[PDB]
RNA sequence: AUGAUGUCAUACUUAUCCUGUCCCUUUUUUUUCCA
């Protein structure tokens, strides 16, 4: 009793307040002692526990498997209990939040498990019959929990006493909702009993309640939808009324018919299927006309749903339901609400894929010029979604040239900073493909005219879509057009902005892309010394796209500029690596290992040798970077005796720029660099013996990944070499040393093999030193779980103690 | 380039396909290099479903890309070790 | 003051019940 | 969703096929004991593995399924097992849909020293052999033709012994196949020392009686 | 609870690798087992040093770096120091001068004098053993200068051919107090070189 | 919650509050905060009962984590400021007066009236100034105040004046000793603590703009208000270092 | 970097020398 | 330290005791001569000795890598 | 003889990142005065 009651409080303390280990032996305590305890304090103690509000998710995580390890090991204990844990877990059955609804499912399947489906049944018995509509779907939600728990047939006898039975209508709704909850919760679990259900809802669906009727159209739908595609004979014994239905019911009555008739219209036979859809169609254009929005977005979906509905042709749905569905669901009010418009235009893009795209082209062309700018983009971008799943083979030439002057009137009255359309234009004219080459110089000649605006964000998106535009342009080889382009754009040049500066050089970057070698004009000559002085503008973007542009030309065109001005790109290039996006200076390397392709790697291994040891700021590891980019591109074996000279020098950041791209550079090379190891054995040996330990960190970074680079080719005695330094050097004090300690270990331990590191390790966990034996301890671990496969075989002989048997027998056993 | 805080998840990866966004675009999710991206990578959870869909492993942007690890970490098959997507702790 | 002296309440809310309007929790068209 | 704790450790186990294959249990193997039992309201039926009529094999070696193999038919289905002297003991199922009750483990044909057995059916009966030759069987009688005893798990016996199923002819079928494999290949001489376009390479393998050198030449 | 140094020598087959502080450890005869093995390496004695490792030298000056063999064959360095000195004398108008009018030659010798270098020429270096442990020292004991054999300075400069002057002195002396372990050749122990003994 | 009338119910004469008839329930949760709080609080017995300290801080209608002002008041006497404290912090409209533009004027005046320790200090020091400046439109004015609702604060200290002998609390005050003073005013704000994060409801903070401490995020800080409106915000806060705050509520109090 | 022999002490800055002129208490330590 | 990796098997400190490390690495021994096939077949191979009593002689000497602790 | 230890500036690391915030309402007890 009290006794009994402070244990409970002692364990519900330690399991509260200690360790987790001993929360786990005080549940394993409480599920050893709960028949000595008894239910009652339990319950009494458990319900508090579950009624705290400032109790911590792990804490009720415990305390969810201190009731289930109880519930398995009481059973029925808690039989008189039941009526407590019930209208505790009922706010938890009914829970907003899905963890804790999964939780409160997770305890209803254990006092399910535990007490037994007889109990709750008699509980929820007068429960049944709740006229409360929030009491009645507690209800339903702890009813369709247990009947999950307990399954169908438990209280599918329970129920069809219920639901038949015409004790009141709220009963009778509160268990068609408590049979519509548990097959939502089922899904294809209710297919066997399909027939049964539906014998269960032909009484309630035939009601003269407008609730009960409409919850039993509910329940025929969310049962059409959990057991698809099964139980076609089970439904299609509501089939027949369902037709009356739709002319008999009104409002919400109506929208439920129409909800479980659109359910259940996928499943029926096809002739069957074709018959209804052309019964209720002329219903379903009656009620395309709906005021409320609920009812009008279920009339969409079903709409939606007879669209996914096979065997309804296609002419005769787009003689029939298209010219008012775009009537009347095509509309600017419908466009205006955004959960509408994204569901009209997700409804129109399956009907136009259904039965066609080019009727629904023919059928928005007007409204892609129409003058509401949210209304025309969402009809655009429904265009150019049909295009992108139909095609542009169904379009005709004046339909498309229609469709071109709308999508032109929407680029003139384009007033927003809509991409969207940008992209739908692009989308439309690669649809087009090569029949819009005679499409192209009116297009360009108004894109021209708009490049004459006062405002920079109208000649903006006009580079922007000559910058969408030149892969088009250039699939039917315009090349005159595309030179014009190119000498206008070069005209254009010099812009004073620079959003419209950096679209232009897009535009040139997509030009140069798509034309060819040998035919722009003008040439990479006549234009490169005009690139020259725009690379000394501070704008990021300019700045951006200038960089790719110089990186496709010293990608592609090098027999037209001379290394002299090659060399001035790279001394520009010098001050353009402070850039702060890590895109930029990564491009900036890409083109410097372009330029070492290019002209050879001399002097600009000079220039960035001067440089490197001369920044000494919050930059230069993207010059140590493109350094290991100009070696690994063009053979470090020439790179590398500058660089090791390089090291020589006694300038304190320089050794350090060395290392760091030797790191990048053996990371970047990998197996190549099985020659060089010999090479960068001493200056590795003597970074690791320097006093300047950044030195060392980023020398243990180059024995990480060479490490990685020429695992499997007989570096292991040097890699052993350099851990004779390394592993000395573990008592390092900052975080960015130890973790170069610790990958540079992880990198030996891959590379020579678990054997080397075990001896290190083993001759070392057992210091007396608790700090040093605990660090080479976590090594070893660390060792450990990245080989715990050969770990066994490098395992030492030790012999059989006092305490238990070592020397181990099943190794002595070979046959 | 790593952080001593904010863990993933250490959780065995599953069918959840990670997803990079455009500002860490292109380097490992583990050593963020960049040498034979090899491995793709597999979020463990709902990491990827639900609330972050189509969103980045790491910092946050919008992800655009698969995300993928590389040779250098396959070599150790670091690949194996999870949810690398960034819970915050 | 103590740690059991602050739960007798509680206990006593425990045996009386629980009120749909003691903390009416709005949720409604769950799935 | 269950838990059966066994006192005696579970060396190796073979499952009932449930539905319409038989019941939805499983024999646990031990030493001269298979207990048959099913997840719900069924008997621990502990099928007595059938001894060898005067072995003269110590009693330290219990008699356990080294090697099970359920052949089924259309409707039932036939229990081969391997005993620690590892002859093939066919076993029945009289269960009739509630329990575990009879498994009649006869032990139909005297087998080899086999690693593994798996009877399919069209007269399939592969059995991998540890040391010697591996075994493809085709079935020629129904499985049941054993000239030995049967030690059915309804079987009543003094808990002492069980049915003393000596070595009986292979009238359940016949091994239609013995593919010889070098494995376990202990010893190794090779040479030319005799006429052959390749030299002899003799391998010395197998176990006990069951040991052989083979000597191949190539050409 | 822990035993004294001459029970640990009793008890383990290596006295002198039981440590003074390591029978002071949780499991001093696994540390013990464990350090015995011939594959086993010593704890860096950092931690037993109020000195951090390769951090306190903090009054010497070192030379920075010496080139390999075929590096200096190829010889990177004089070209690259007289540009290095150019630079030097260059002024700073003059280094933006030439910025934004480069000129041509940075090295350009070849390509296969280079490639020779990194692969025909290729020397390997003397790699150290799996047990070396590094630290403030390490780079300087290379007497093990064999003890009984002398010197090739004083081979030289004594006139000891390949017979010493003291030969005769050590003979009658026999071993020496100092190293009585130590075996000097042609004299002691009837030896190439300098290294007249061992 | 009901954190002002759960006091004033249990005065008047109902201990089954919870069972009280009312149109509709409130949640028992705000309930069993209450009494938790009470009970941390020198207001309620083991057996959940009013003590006569209980009874005489629902003498007066102010909030019992105000009343603890109260009664640490003549602990070791401060009670004058922390009376007026607890009288100007009871106001409905929110204090100072900054309207669209102007701003720099108002935020100067603001700025002049700042004193470090929280703005319980610095707007004690604006009903101080305005002490002896003849109560004056003018003053609120030109200091950027509205002159209605510090009115009605300076009618509520009279009250309380007033409402003082049935309690039998003199108007003792300490004569600048302002660390004594916030010792009071942290011993009445137990609860509302925090150290970037609260110690009991474990959310971490933000800092309002309008707080006279909005800049150097302290170690330890108390609050009085915990009103979300686009953060997790902190209303009137006040600097401590969690040392008087271990002497009120041992209880409640463990782990630092 | 630069070393105060009279100190044994480490400058990374040329101005850390430069005041560093304790140093004439070490100078008299090492001076005896 | 990673919650994980003290969850992983192997997982050591300086208060991990010595008979614990030897009894977690007969264990891991116990379970690779398990995973391993060639090396189960020496040691099956070796006596005259069956497969399933290998597995069964290895399953018990899990347990007693565990059998006589500290 | 090299340790503890102070916010002292300088150095360096991290392909670290280039940076965010001001409340809709609202009520709450009791005592004296001069020709
Ligand atoms: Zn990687
Ligand atoms: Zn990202
Ligand atoms: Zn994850």
């Amino acid at each position: 009793e009290e006794q009994k009651e402070r244990k409970i409080m002692k364990l519900l303390l330690k399991i509260k307040n200690g360790t987790p280990p001993m929360r786990k032996a005080a549940l394993r305590q409480i599920t050893d002692k709960a028949r000595e305890f008894g239910a009652g304090p339990l319950f009494n103690q458990i319900l508090p526990l579950l009624m705290s509000p400032t109790l911590e998710d792990q804490e009720r995580h415990l305390l969810v498997k201190v009731i289930d390890r109880i519930l398995y090991k009481l059973d029925d204990l808690v039989r008189p209990y039941v009526h407590k844990i019930l209208v505790v877990i009922e706010p938890l059955l009914i829970d907003e939040d899905y963890y804790a609804r999964v939780e409160g499912r997770e305890i209803i399947s254990n006092l399910a498990k535990a007490a037994g489906l007889a109990t709750m049944i008699s509980t929820m018995r007068p429960d049944i019959d709740n006229m409360d509509e929030y009491v009645r779907n507690t209800t339903a939600r702890a009813f369709a929990v247990v009947a999950s728990a307990l399954g169908i047939p438990s209280l599918l006898p329970f129920l069809k006493a219920v639901c038949k039975s015409k004790k009141s209508w709220q009963a009778r709704h509160t268990g068609i909702k408590i049979v519509q909850q548990i097959a939502i919760l089922m899904g294809c679990a209710i297919l066997p009993h399909l027939r049964s259900l539906v014998e269960i809802i032909e009484h309630g669906l035939v009601d003269e309640q407008q609730k009960v009727r409409t919850i039993s159209a509910l329940a025929i739908a969310a049962l059409a939808e959990a057991a698809t595609p099964y139980g076609i004979e089970s439904f299609d014994s509501v089939l027949k009324p369902l037709w009356k239905g739709i002319r008999q019911h009104r409002g919400k009555g109506l929208a439920a018919f129409l909800k479980a008739i659109g359910y259940l219209i996928p499943l029926m036979d096809a002739e069957y299927a074709n018959y209804y859809t052309r019964e209720v169609m002329l219903i379903l254009i009656r009620e395309f006309q709906s005021p409320d929005e609920e009812m009008k977005k279920i009339v969409l979906k079903v709409v939606k749903q007879c669209c996914g509905t096979d065997g309804v042709e296609a002419n005769y749905i787009k003689t029939e339901i298209l010219p008012p569905f775009f009537k009347h669901f095509w509309q600017h009010r419908m466009a205006l609400d955004r959960r509408n418009y994204r569901q009209l235009v997700d409804t129109t893009v399956e009907l136009a894929n259904k039965v066609g795209a080019a009727e629904i082209i023919s059928r928005i062309v007007d409204d892609l010029k129409d003058e509401a700018e949210q209304y025309r983009k969402m009809v655009m971008e429904t265009i150019e979604k049909i295009m992108g799943n139909l095609g542009a083979a169904d379009i005709d030439h004046k339909l498309e040239e229609q469709l071109i002057d709308g999508i032109l009137y929407a680029f003139q009255e384009q007033t927003t900073e809509d991409s969207v359309m940008l992209n739908g234009f692009g989308t439309v004219v690669n649809a087009l493909g090569k029949r819009v080459k005679p499409y192209l110089p009116q297009i360009c000649g108004t894109v021209l005219w708009r490049l004459n605006n006062k405002s920079a964000k109208v000649r903006q998106q006009a580079a922007d879509l000559i910058s969408r535009t030149a892969v088009v342009m250039k699939t039917c080889q315009e090349e005159k057009l595309m030179g014009h382009l190119g000498v206008v754009l070069y005209e254009y040049l010099g812009e004073e902005y620079p959003e419209v500066l950096g679209s232009i050089l897009g535009a040139l970057k997509a030009i140069v892309n798509v034309i060819g070698m040998h035919k722009m004009t003008p040439p990479i000559k006549d234009l490169l010394p005009r690139l020259t002085p725009i690379l000394k503008n501070r704008h990021e973007k300019v700045q951006e796209n200038c960089i790719d542009l110089v990186g496709r030309i010293a990608d592609r065109g090098a027999e037209y500029v001379s290394a002299r001005e090659w060399m001035r790109i790279c001394f520009e290039l010098l001050e353009l690596l402070k850039a702060h996006k890590k895109a930029i200076r990564r491009a900036t390397v890409n083109t410097f290992g372009y330029i070492a392709k290019a002209i050879g790697p001399h002097d600009v291994l000079a220039t960035l040798l001067n440089n490197l040891k001369v920044q000494e700021r919050q930059n230069r590891v993207c010059t140590t970077v493109a350094i290991a980019i100009v070696a690994e591109t063009c053979s470090p074996f020439t790179v590398l005796p500058a660089l090791m000279n390089e090291y020589r020098v006694p300038e304190l950041n320089v050794q350090n720029g060395v290392l760091k791209s030797l790191s990048f550079l053996f990371e970047y090379i990998g197996e190549m660099g099985k020659d060089y190891i010999y090479a960068v054995t001493p200056l590795l040996e003597d970074a690791l013996m320097d006093r300047d330990l950044v030195h060392r960190q980023t020398a243990s970074a180059v024995v990480q990944h060479m490490s990685l680079g020429v695992y499997g080719f007989g570096c292991e005695d040097s890699l052993n070499h350099l851990l004779n330094y390394v592993w000395p050097n573990v008592f390092e004090t900052s975080p960015h040393v130890i973790q170069a300690v610790m990958g540079a270990l992880e990198g030996l331990r891959v590379a020579i093999g678990p054997c080397r590191m075990l001896q290190y390790c083993l001759q070392g966990l057992f210091h007396p030193a608790r700090k040093v034996r605990d660090v080479y301890w976590k090594i070893y671990n660390s060792i450990y779980i990245g080989s715990q496969d050969a770990l066994i075989a490098h395992y030492p002989r030790i012999y059989n103690d006092d305490k238990n048997t070592y020397i181990r027998y099943e190794l002595d056993y070979i046959l | 380039k790593h952080h001593p805080d904010l863990i993933f998840c250490r959780k065995q990866a599953g069918v959840a396909i990670g997803r990079l966004c455009e500002k860490c675009d292109g380097k490992c999710v583990i050593c963020d290099s960049y040498v034979r991206p090899c491995t793709l990578v597999r979020i463990c959870d709902e990491c990827n479903y639900g609330s972050y869909q189509g969103r980045c492993v790491i910092c946050g942007g919008p992800g655009v890309s698969d995300a993928y690890y590389c040779k250098e970490c396959t070599i150790q098959e670091k690949d194996r070790d999870g949810c690398p997507k960034i819970v915050n702790l | 003051e103590a740690v059991p002296v602050e739960a007798y309440g509680l206990a006593m809310l425990r045996g009386m019940g629980w009120k749909p309007g003691e903390g009416i929790g709005r949720t409604f068209n769950q799935v | 969703k269950y838990s059966e704790p066994l006192e005696e450790h579970g060396n190796f186990l073979i499952t009932v096929p449930g539905g319409s294959d038989g019941p939805s249990g499983v024999l646990i193997c031990s030493e001269n004991y298979i207990t048959y039992k099913n997840f719900g309201d069924q008997p621990d039926i502990r099928c007595p593995i059938p001894r060898r009529r005067n072995d003269l094999d110590d009693p330290e070696r219990g008699m356990i399924f080294v090697c099970s193999a359920t052949h089924k038919t259309k409707s039932m289905f036939f229990f081969l097992a391997q005993t620690e002297q590892g002859d093939i003991f066919k076993i029945t199922l009289e269960t009739d849909e509630d329990m575990v009750t009879e498994i009649r483990l006869k032990y139909f044909d005297t087998v080899p020293v086999a690693a593994a057995m798996c009877v399919l059916k069209t007269g399939f009966l592969f059995v991998a052999s540890e040391f010697g030759n591996h075994y493809l069987y085709q079935i020629a009688h129904l499985g049941d033709d054993d000239e030995e005893p049967e030690f059915s798990s309804a079987m009543p016996l003094e808990e002492g012994d069980t049915f003393f199923f000596q070595p009986r002819p292979l009238k359940n079928l016949v091994l239609v196949d013995e593919l010889d494999s070098l494995s376990p290949i202990l010893f190794c001489q090779i040479a030319d020392l005799a006429n052959e376009d390749t030299p002899q390479l003799y391998v010395a393998c197998g176990r006990g009686p069951r040991s052989s050198l083979r000597v191949l030449r190539h050409g | 609870n822990r035993f004294t140094v001459a029970e640990l020598k009793q008890l383990v087959a290596r006295p002198d690798v039981v440590e003074m502080h390591d029978v002071t450890a949780q499991d001093p005869k696994l540390l013990v087992h464990l350090k015995a093995t011939r594959n086993s390496v010593p704890v860096p004695r950092h931690w037993c040093f109020k000195r951090k490792y390769l951090q306190g030298k903090r009054g010497i000056e070192k030379p920075p770096f010496e080139l390999p063999d075929f590096i200096k064959r190829t010889g990177i360095q004089e070209m690259r120091e007289a540009l290095q000195e150019k630079e030097e004398q260059k002024t700073m108008k003059s280094k933006m001068r030439e910025k934004v009018r480069p000129k041509m030659g940075k090295i350009d010798i070849d390509y296969q004098k280079l490639h020779d270098a990194f692969f025909k020429w290729q020397t390997k270096p003397k790699l150290t053993i799996h047990g070396d442990l590094y630290y403030e020292g390490k780079e300087f004991e290379t007497r093990l200068k064999k003890p009984g054999d002398l010197s090739d300075e004083l081979r030289i400069s004594l006139g000891m051919p390949v017979p010493p002057p003291w030969l005769i002195a050590m003979q009658r002396y026999g071993p020496p107090p100092s190293y009585p372990n130590l075996k000097i050749p042609g004299l002691n122990s009837p030896l190439y070189g300098d290294v007249f003994g061992t | 919650s009901l954190g002002n009338v759960v006091l004033l119910l249990k005065s008047l004469g109902i201990h089954d509050l919870m069972h009280f008839d009312f149109l509709d329930p409130p949640p028992y949760e705000t309930l069993l905060l209450a009494l938790e709080q009470l009970y941390a609080l020198g207001a309620l017995n083991h057996l959940g009962e009013l003590t006569t300290s209980g009874r005489k801080m629902a003498e007066l209608p102010v909030d019992p984590m105000l009343s603890k002002m109260i009664l640490a008041s003549e602990k070791y006497s401060c009670s004058e400021e922390i009376l007026t404290v607890a009288a100007m912090l009871s106001v409905n409209n929110s204090i100072f007066y900054r309207p669209k533009d102007k701003v720099v004027h108002a935020d100067n005046a603001r700025v002049n009236f700042f004193l470090p320790g929280g703005d319980h200090l610095v707007l004690l020091n604006v009903y101080t100034q305005w002490a002896e400046s003849g109560y004056s439109s003018q003053w609120c004015y030109e200091n950027f105040v509205q002159f209605r609702s510090m009115r009605r604060a300076r009618d509520v200290r009279e009250q309380l004046e007033g409402l003082l002998e049935r309690v039998e609390v003199g108007l003792s005050s300490c004569q600048g000793d302002y660390i004594r003073v916030r010792k009071a005013i942290t011993a009445g704000y137990f609860y509302h603590t925090a150290r970037y994060r609260t110690v009991k409801q474990q959310q971490t903070v933000f800092i309002h703009p309008n707080s006279s401490l909005f800049e150097q995020q302290p170690r330890w800080l108390l609050y009085h208000e915990l009103v979300l409106t686009t953060k997790e915000f902190m209303r009137q806060v006040l600097e401590i270092e969690s040392s008087w705050l271990l002497e009120v509520a041992p209880h409640y109090y463990k782990a630092k | 970097s630069y070393e105060c022999k009279l100190c044994l002490t480490l400058h990374n800055n040329e101005g850390s020398y430069l005041a560093h002129t304790k140093h004439q208490t070490n100078l008299a330590r090492r001076a005896a | 330290l990673e919650h994980l990796q003290s969850k992983y098997i192997g997982t050591g400190h300086a208060d991990t005791t010595k008979w614990e490390w030897l009894v977690n690495q007969h264990r891991d021994s116990y379970c690779s001569y398990m995973g391993h096939f060639d090396l189960l077949n020496y040691f099956a191979i070796a006596e005259n000795e069956s497969k399933a009593r290998v597995r069964f002689n290895l399953m018990e000497k899990m347990l007693q890598p565990c059998g006589p602790p500290a």
